[PDB]
């Protein structure tokens, strides 16, 4: 018996929303309880060893049917404490290969409190960075340096020099940058903090550059992390999907021993988490990331290049910001989420946006959040420094506009030609982009 | 104090500068223009004037920003660059002015 | 220069490129956005997996984006060919492919749907990567085992048991011929089961059914954990108690922590059994994620010495991933999904594995399909045998070792499958009574 | 006390043991003969019977030195080896006769 | 199987051998012992430096010499060409190239006199090798140095001269003009003038002169010693004092110890000085030893920033190893003794260095020769200035700086060397007194 | 002045007898005193700096000269303490390349007593090597696996178990066989001390395999070194030229930590040892390596493959075995060498050598020696352990008949024969190799 619509989860239990598409002839109610046992205890023959056992302590239960989603209830001790590895491995390792479903989907997850506890969440979080960097009351300033690949460490900090010194919080290495025949790490990183000290002491703010520090082995991309507080950086980066959690774990352990902020790079979700019949809804992949210990993660833009709903990313960005999320079905959140008081993540919005966009930004994911300018900076008709004034002016007349009362998604394009008036490199973005729209 | 290539030399004339800078064109590079009122050997980041000029067709475009970045900051050093996107560096860069 | 958003393909789309022997290629299969025209789709596919972004930005004119730039140079049906500079990548790192290849392109929007079918790992960057650990070779030498398949069992239920007890199931799979048994990919250290009492009895389990059978024996015990640093740990107990294996899910803990392990199993002389759990949530759908093949590629250049393959997705597919295993060269074929010729540049080999409900009849077929140097896992098809775990071991072990003899006899072992099993049936009741449950 | 391949199947019959050679020989691999009186799992070097026959053209002429080396060596295991030299590798190995 | 001894030539003369792009080819000039056919002679190198030995061994037919075995493809004149399979060598070890390459095989009875002139490392083997932990661009940025070659000179005495003193020459050199100075290649750690004493005041001398001059200075300190810790101790007490710069006898300490201080070099941001000390016992006869094109070919695989390339041996010969340095890419060109193509496989490229009794005549010819990337060090061309080190500096980067704004302006520096720096000599007393002591 | 023919050399002056080809119009004198003046302290013009020292307590001197040869005498300050790489940057550093000489060949060097006292030597020793092994009063049996490269880890093993067994004291890994990828050397550690172990217990003597370190960097060296240790190995091998001096050192200084005993390789030599107009002499090199410290190096056979001479050979290997070796013009021993109680080297005679040679052999070097046959093991008819019988048997005849009274080359055949009645091995190799002979 692997499903049991009179079960009552309990706190402790570990929730599933499976949206299933089974094998044709695989009734919904046979292909959830297949799901429930593949992913907990469940055989394919009867074998001597389990009566030697109490299996009932260690199954899953399928407790709920609506349409083609299945909620499946998973016992607190079927689990590792503090491995997220664990949780992929009994609840996405085999059950998506299955035989009996053609398709499936991790909508949710309801992380149990008990379960939370195990884990250390975020190094810094949303309160103690903003402390870190004496900003608040706005959407923090970002963007990656561009092009991708190619540019020398000299060259690529001069860059970041003019990005920071324009008015940007912080600047980033693309995902795929980490050490290359172009590019070594140690050139740039050495560069890159030269340039993080000149802009902070000639801005007279607090600087920060995302040193990406992913690498092929566990070992090399601590080596980088050393390097990186050594110089004295702020921040290093690292793609956790690509690197994989267990590393992840590792880098984050050791950036919080060095005082490192830990942004985190998403590359390779959307393989995985972008159609709606197949793979993990990317809500779960931040809830997992909040409870390893990012303090930055990417959540999307909704307007810009990269695909991406507005109502799934307000519910994203309350997961990684709020202490407690209830349920909301408008938005995808299957289970309420309480986050046992573990640091909140700022969510980053990233890909394709300028200044058009920055009050749509501002209201879907208002002041704890990062926005960040690669293309829509250096692509700045004045290049870089230029671009980085008018997105940092652009933020914060879009703030002053709400704060003071004002619809800023009404008044949006009316808000940005005020801004504009005072500040020509605002202007010159406007009329540069101002015919560059992506679907929404 | 000395500003590295061809700052062992006397003081470059305009006529002078602008050969570089043909010589920077007639090799396919990149000429630039930079200025700073702190030069030394803890500096590797001199202010941009304007952006590389990779549309520049003629030597004299390039000493008409010269004069101008002179009228703009005369009590800055300021310097011509010569750059190779092939090399990924800089294969020329000297003094043009002093304040 | 010109600030201002031009259309991908202007500069990331030629079809008049030639490949280099150092490039590396890539095969996608494209759905474009409808109204977005596939040399557009693909171009933003190459521009956004290598060196550019959605507008034109002054420092491209910094570097030679003639030498660095991904190509879009064929497209053939909705299968688009990219190729990448050597100089794009990092030496010995798939952490690095990943990020390029499969960092972003996934989630445009202009490209709706998006599957990396194959990819063309250049000899010169090849070499830049150990391999695995152990290979197919040495491993033989190291169980002085050779002239047929070798046969394990994952001890069930998959969780739940205790630990002096799971050891008992070890020692009766072992006792009774089969080679191995191994943990569940998700049995690491639970309340249930922690991970230092598995491995001290299972490994009690291991010295005793070696020394009573005479046939060296291994566990794969799974050191798989929420960090590095544990997981070193564990693989460390693994060696200092004498295992010969010890086994990691290369996906679920991520190639980052799979290149540390594998690094530590060579220095420590430990085999590394590879699970493959987590790959059908990209490699499940035919329009969308990341072909098994492509993940068997990087698990064969980091280095593991065993990988699952399936039962038998489709047989021409799991012919070309054990050709990619096995091979030191594999021609390219598109009906098995091999859409480029790939040279190991002397990498050793990988043990393919088939697990998944098997059971005694399917020997001949299996035995037919990858020869002598694969893996064949009877998990439930050896304790769920009437007399237990020794008894299902028995004729599992049989099975293999009579078809192998009649294979070398030059019998047809798949027109003579059922024929051959019942023939050595007669001197075996284990084996004719596996038969017959099943 | 198993021996490994073939060791769960009745004792090889002399045509059986014959056959397998066969197979050996028309892979193109070398035939070879070893035995011990200690086999086990701590045991990977049996006593050579001569070399490795690289020369055999025959199945019968490996069969005439088991039945010379079962006469000399009556009290020990001996097995029948086939090494694929491309491989670097023993592909086959089984025990011909047990004491 | 035959045992007894047969001609090296059946196994390892192969004509219609094709050399593979992952082959490595060596180009020997074979003298025979009279009487020795120089088939069997080249047959005989490739046999002992690969697979083979005097005699048939039954282990031979255990392992696969048509794929292992080097073959002498082609005979030229006294010049055999002989290709190596990738699989003989071991990745990143120029150690293992020189055990098998020139081993043993330089001193067979059957071959009087041998020398290996040339040899072409494929790319897939370059990529297992780091390279220069530095490389020309990336020193020029750390060194904020564009547009000139880059001057040095060596402290002298060699050996004899004090501590505090020593420091007080090298701070006339740079406070004069030079860009670097160096220690003697023989300067280590000895009675007269320990290596702690040195390294603490020559840095001392060099932050004043950087802070007088606002020009980035540097002095190679020498690090070679007699073991490898030693060697990096120094290293890390170089960087400890912000050194920017160490240097190593890369042949006399040698390419295993060489590794080692190029790792630390990279790991502690420093600049490596490779010292050719002892080539010259290599690579001078032409008719027996290694040509130093190949052990530059060594130097820019293991990762050295500079190297020293002679006065100008041959301007022919001196050209090619200034390519095989700079370039990405470097054709054949016999006359220069280059006899293949060699790819550098995105490889970071190595400064020339010209010293040797230089002085201020020769700079329009030594602009011409190499251009801006090189060194030019003036030794006793410094500090034999008629008014001492500081004045002979200034002197030397005048003339320098002079040619290179002559040539820039489209001036003919060899023809016009002379008036270009007696032009220069008219605002420079120091130039003009150079010019009249030499 | 740097020739002075009525200077006296002092006992702690290090001396050298250089070859000098002159450059045409360069007499001998002047060419002598250039190579002591750059070899030393001279330039190529005046200093101002050379006015604050005293030189004099710095030149070297040629002291005398006769024909082409010149004797240099250099003061014991000029070098520093325990480093055989500064002997080499001093006396073989610029000298070898400089313009007024053609060629140059060091043919001796006398080291003085207070320059050997600043090295350790040996690690082991040919008497306590010979108290390690319990083997005393023949020269000792060694061998190269063969083929040089090809063979796997396991089958590598084989060749070295039946060698061993057969009557080899020890066997050895290539010169150029290190870590490749059909053969990693962990993988050929383990199965060779798995043969070594073998034979030992079933013959009953102590057995050796020398397995090599020799690597692309000395950390490498060093862990492959720990390696053979902790399997218990008695011996690793290095070689020293090309893995070089440096590196040399530190994996002597490992070897005697771990109690492992050191073969030394000469690969490389023969670039600059050979001819005999330029590079340095092999009994330099010998001297060198005896100074730095390793326990056997290859002397050549003078009868084998490889070019050597009887006389030549008859003074190194004094100068490895002796503490004393007075001048002897008759083999080319320039200078009287006292070795100030450092350990002596086991000379290692190896190169195309078999059975035929064992009574040349066992005449010019004595019991304290190797004999290696690799082609002549394995190339048996009968494979390697009736070689390694062959040979072994052959050794002890020929040291029976010289204890016993015996003229071993007058009788050489003779005593091979007597012994081939009593051994089938003997007889078939004497019989296949019967009409290989090489140049002397
Ligand atoms: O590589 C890129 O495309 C970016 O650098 C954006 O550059 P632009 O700012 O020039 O667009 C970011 O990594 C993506 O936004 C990540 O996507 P997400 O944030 O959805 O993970
Ligand atoms: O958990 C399991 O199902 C197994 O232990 C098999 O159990 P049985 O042998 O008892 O079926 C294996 O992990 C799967 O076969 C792997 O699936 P894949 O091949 O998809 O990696
Ligand atoms: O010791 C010397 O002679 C030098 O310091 C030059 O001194 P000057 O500049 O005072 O001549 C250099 O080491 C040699 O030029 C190197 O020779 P190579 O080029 O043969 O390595
Ligand atoms: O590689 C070889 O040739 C050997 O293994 C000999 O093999 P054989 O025993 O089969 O000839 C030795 O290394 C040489 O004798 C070394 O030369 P030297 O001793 O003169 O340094
Ligand atoms: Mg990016
Ligand atoms: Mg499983
Ligand atoms: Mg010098
Ligand atoms: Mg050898």
């Amino acid at each position: 018996t692997y499903y049991d619509p009179d079960y009552e989860p309990k706190d402790t239990d570990l929730l599933c929303a499976f949206r299933i598409t089974p094998k044709p002839g695989v009734p919904m109610e046979e292909a959830a309880a297949a799901v429930a046992a593949e992913s907990s205890t469940g055989t394919w023959t009867e074998v001597w060893s389990n009566l030697l056992t109490d299996l009932e302590r260690y199954k899953a239960r399928c407790y709920r049917i609506e349409g083609d989603v299945a909620y499946i209830a998973y016992p607190l001790d079927l689990f590792e404490e503090g491995s997220i590895v664990n949780i992929m491995s009994s609840i996405v390792g085999n059950v998506f290969g299955f035989k009996a479903v053609q398709a499936l989907r991790l909508e949710d997850m309801r992380i149990p409190v008990a379960y939370l506890k195990t884990f250390p969440g975020p190094p810094t979080g949303i309160q103690v960075e903003r402390d870190r960097l004496n900003k608040y009351g706005r959407p923090l300033l970002g963007g990656t340096i561009k092009p991708k690949l190619g540019l020398s460490a000299k060259e690529y900090a001069r860059v970041v020099y003019e990005c920071l010194r324009g008015g940007l919080d912080t600047t980033k290495d693309d995902e795929n940058l980490n050490s290359q025949p172009f590019n070594r790490w140690r050139d740039r990183f050495l560069y890159v903090m030269e340039a993080v000290r000149k802009a902070e002491a000639e801005t007279g703010e607090r600087k920060g550059h995302w040193l990406n520090v992913t690498a092929g082995s566990t070992e090399e991309m601590l080596k980088r992390a050393e390097f990186a507080a050594e110089l004295g950086s702020r921040y290093i980066m690292v793609d956790f999907l690509t690197a994989g959690f267990a590393a992840f774990a590792s880098v984050r352990r050791r950036a919080e021993e060095l005082g490192l902020m830990l942004h985190c790079h998403r590359a390779m979700h959307a393989v995985f988490d972008r159609q709606p019949n197949h793979g993990i809804h990317f809500r779960v992949l931040a809830k997992w990331l909040r409870m390893v210990g990012g303090d930055h993660v990417h959540t999307g833009t909704v307007v810009g290049k990269l695909e991406g709903d507005r109502a799934e990313t307000l519910g994203i960005a309350d997961l990684l910001r709020e202490d407690y999320v209830p349920a909301d079905p408008g938005r995808g959140l299957f289970f309420d989420q309480d986050w046992a008081g573990l640091k909140p993540v700022f969510p980053v919005a990233s890909g394709g946006i300028h200044v058009w966009h920055v009050p749509d930004l501002v209201s879907i994911f208002g002041d704890d959040a990062f926005f960040l300018f690669g293309g829509g900076t250096h692509g700045h008709p004045r290049g870089s420094r230029a671009g980085a004034t008018a997105n940092r002016v652009a933020v914060e007349a879009v703030v002053q506009a709400r704060n003071e009362g004002r619809d800023i998604l009404a008044e949006g394009r009316e808000i940005l030609e005020e801004a504009a008036r005072s500040c020509p490199e605002l202007r010159e973005a406007m009329e540069l982009w101002g015919d560059v729209k992506f679907e929404v | 104090m000395h500003t590295e290539t061809f700052s062992y030399l006397p003081p470059l004339t305009d006529e002078e500068i602008k050969k570089q800078v043909e010589y920077i064109l007639k090799n396919g590079w990149i000429p630039g223009i930079e200025y700073t009122d702190e030069p030394g050997p803890h500096n590797s980041y001199w202010s941009f004037w304007k952006l590389p000029f990779f549309n520049a067709e003629t030597a004299e475009e390039v000493m008409e920003e010269l004069e101008a970045c002179r009228e703009a900051n005369p009590d800055c050093y300021i310097k011509i660059t010569g750059y190779d996107n092939i090399r990924q560096g800089q294969v020329l860069s000297f003094v043009a002015y002093r304040p």
